[PDB]
């Protein structure tokens, strides 16, 4: 096989790919692999345009959702944070695969373990102290939600990097970010 | 891939710079394209900036500040494949590499060109 089906990814060096606040004004770099039962993940978030390179006074969070049908296909459009033509899927080299991903459940939270109607509980988040900039002078917490931003039958992940309030004139940017999650299948 | 090398290009202050990143897609490359321009400010420590991008068959500016109005793309068709850029009214914080990403999955190239920008002409 050209391309490894226990990894989907956005490439290591995707181009800005989400529009947050404006259009493509940020550069999220995601790289899944399917170990067994459960997902190593790592995300990495910055900004590139607008807001996100001077985080406001005001902002206190920033984040994104990554929405999955019931394949565990990513469906691109709001809330989903990467667009349309942003790659994403299995890795192939340095780029992806234009195989369509045809094992998506096997990298989707499990909504078991995760119900969907259950985003506000303790066990459906990973929380961790990390440090905007890497530069442990500027603590932050990460949340990963899973399958709180959900349809049914349909799957989701949520990134939401908080305590920003007391950082300002900092472009927004994230360290890469480890988590795990129980797969589907 | 890319059709030339990793460049050095020497010019003067006010000048024009041209910088070339041609490339030839292959019958693999089915993935939509994507043509990135980033750069590494020799006068500060930023690095990988993007300058100008073409994603989803639209241009997109103004990343960079102090190079606003400053890039464009030469060509007029970057699908038949000319991502080539040119930087005008060089001045001397325009010195250090600039790198031309031209992607179409599963393909990608990638080239850097080293620009350097002297007070007045002569690398004689």
């Amino acid at each position: 096989t050209p391309y490894d089906p226990l990894t989907l990814w956005t490439t290591p060096d995707p181009s800005p790919n989400c529009s947050l606040i404006q259009e493509l004004d940020a550069k999220l770099t995601l790289c899944l692999t399917k170990n067994g039962s459960i997902v190593n993940g790592i995300v990495s978030l910055v900004g590139v345009k607008g807001n996100l390179l001077n985080i406001q006074s005001t902002t206190t969070t920033v984040g994104v959702h990554l929405v999955f049908d019931e394949q565990g296909r990513l469906i691109t459009s709001t809330p989903t944070a990467l667009v349309p033509q942003a790659s994403w899927g299995y890795r192939q080299g340095q780029s992806v695969s234009t195989n369509t991903v045809t094992n998506g459940l096997g990298f989707m939270p499990n909504v078991s373990a995760y119900p969907r109607p259950n985003a506000s509980e303790a066990k459906s988040q990973m929380v961790s102290l990390t440090y905007l900039q890497g530069d442990t002078s500027k603590p932050i917490t990460m949340k990963v939600a899973f399958n709180g931003i959900t349809s049914l039958n349909g799957y989701s992940l949520t990134f939401m990097w908080s305590g920003l309030s007391n950082y300002i004139n900092q472009p927004f940017s994230t360290p890469s970010c480890s988590f795990s999650y129980i797969t589907q299948e | 891939g890319i059709t030339t090398p990793e460049e050095m290009i020497e010019k003067a202050k006010g000048e024009t710079a041209y910088l070339p990143c041609k490339f030839t897609l292959s019958p693999e490359d089915q993935g939509p394209l994507d043509i990135e321009w980033l750069i590494s400010p020799a006068d500060n420590q930023k690095v990988d900036q993007v300058i100008i991008l073409y994603s989803g068959d639209k241009i997109y500016d103004d990343y960079y500040p102090d190079l606003k109005g400053r890039v464009h793309f030469t060509s007029n068709d970057l699908k038949s494949g000319d991502a080539s850029i040119n930087v005008t009214n060089l001045q001397l914080s325009d010195i250090g590499t600039y790198q031309c990403k031209v992607k179409k999955a599963p393909g990608v190239a990638n080239k850097k060109i080293h620009l350097v920008v002297l007070v007045k002409p002569s690398g004689a």
